[PDB]
């Protein structure tokens, strides 16, 4: 996919 | 007064009740002066199952309110004090007392439940176990929510909101939908902390799968999401802005509910908002919009983002400044040819190429691709000199050069294919 | 959005 959810991780 | 514990112990052991009574009021004074309650002195002395049966004891209501106040606070600690009162037996207690005909009981005991689930997914499902949803939402089944008392309205939401809150796992979804009617009324409601909890227990519920955040959706709250995002009070938008940021992560047509609500018209606020944490939110929340329907990337056109996305793209803080360069990437890989062209007269190629001298390498990444990109619909229209010459201006052209020397693999290749492919003769 | 809340004397 395009969206991401894990901006938490991507930190 | 100031009773030692001993003292308290003593008191608590006879088989007198009025000296029961004294002996917990002290122990909650003891618990709720402001600076270190003796926590650990209280769960030591042995008290917890004994202040759990006070709460059964129907007759004298005071001791049952004293003791549910020292268990709140003894709750509050740490997860090994919150689990001594959990093995206490505390849970059944509580959830009992949510009938109290006395209010302030009730109330209490909410509260008391608020801190346990609060603690985590485990101590969250043992008080859902226990059966504390239904008790808890027939206190909220009055039809009009202004006469229930203001602070036990407040609580009720909060220990709701606590009741959605947390992962791995998730909240059980019986729990969830039987829950989310009454968390509409509550994001209706008028009171500022009432709206702040309803919306951080929405944001914890779209906190998800996408089939989570279709249960949200489908009850029809993201036109109030997106009244409650134009709010004045950074505590409600903090968590409104959170719950529209998980709602666009989701499907196209997700997407579309929360602009067909109109949260576009925000935007130029919260991606200027002199919060840093609102601007971030709201420009990572920007970067999984443009990352969707070329028709969604036209709506963020007719509002007249894009030239804030640039501006944050120029004046923020490094961290928004990822962010930003993401929606770019996304923009341009997604775009129209006539989008793109729209996106290089606002000026994006300045602001871009200064970020090639940041040290962090995901992004160099992310802006050589929005540059590959717009190179490619260059292609389409045969202006790929009138981009390259563009790019030379704004000092980039030093700056893709000075990228082959740059130690990771990717950054190399990209930079080496824009420069032979648009950067010779 | 405290997970936890303790209950203060009323001063």
């Amino acid at each position: 996919t395009n969206k991401k959810m894990r901006r938490n991780r991507f930190k | 007064v100031n009773w030692s514990v001993e003292d308290i112990v003593k008191g608590i052991n006879s088989n007198n009740l009025e000296s029961q009574l004294q002996a917990t009021q002290a122990a909650r004074k003891l618990l709720s002066r402001e600076k270190q309650p003796p926590i650990d002195n209280i769960i030591r002395a042995g008290l917890i199952p004994k202040f759990v049966s006070f709460l059964g004891k129907t007759d004298c209501s005071p001791i049952q309110f004293e003791s549910a106040w020292a268990l709140t606070n003894i709750a509050s600690g740490t997860s090994e004090q919150t689990k001594a009162v959990v093995d206490g037996g505390a849970i059944p207690a509580f959830i009992s007392l949510l009938a109290s005909p006395h209010a302030h009981i009730s109330e209490q005991a909410v509260w008391a439940l608020g801190n346990i689930a609060g603690d985590g997914s485990a101590f969250r499902d043992l008080v859902i176990k226990h059966g504390a949803i239904d008790p808890l939402l027939a206190l909220l089944a009055v039809p009009d929510l202004s006469t229930l008392a203001c602070g036990y309205l407040r609580n009720l939401t909060w220990t709701l909101s606590n009741l959605c809150r947390n992962k791995n796992p998730a909240p059980p979804l019986d729990a969830v939908e039987q829950i989310l009617p009454t968390l509409v009324r509550l994001l209706h409601h008028n009171d500022p902390e009432v709206l702040a909890d309803s919306c951080w227990a929405i944001s914890y519920l779209t906190d998800g799968p996408n089939e989570r955040i279709e249960m949200v959706v489908k009850k029809g709250v993201v036109p109030q999401l997106v009244k409650l995002l134009g709010a004045t009070e950074l505590p409600i938008v903090t968590p409104a802005l959170r719950a529209i940021g998980n709602i666009v992560t989701g499907t196209d047509e997700q997407t579309q509910k929360v602009i067909d609500a109109g949260a576009l018209a925000v935007f130029p606020s919260l991606l200027t908002n002199p919060k840093t944490n609102i601007q971030k939110e709201a420009t990572w929340t920007m970067s999984n919009i443009t990352a969707g329907r070329q028709d969604q990337i036209q709506q963020v056109v007719n509002h007249g983002l894009v030239p804030f996305l640039v501006g944050v793209l120029s004046k923020a803080d490094f961290k928004t400044q990822k962010e930003a360069a993401w929606a770019i990437t996304n923009y341009t890989s997604g775009g129209t040819v006539e989008q793109i062209v729209y996106l290089v007269h606002c000026g994006i190629i300045e602001p871009l190429m200064n970020l090639l001298s940041a040290k962090d390498t995901k992004i160099i990444q992310v802006i050589l691709d929005a540059i590959s990109n717009i190179f490619q619909a260059a292609e389409k229209l045969g202006e790929t000199e009138k981009l390259s010459i563009m790019i030379e201006e704004c000092g980039g052209l030093d700056k893709i050069e000075a990228l082959q020397r740059h130690e990771n693999e990717s950054v190399y290749k990209a930079s080496l294919n824009l420069i032979e492919k648009y950067f010779s003769v």
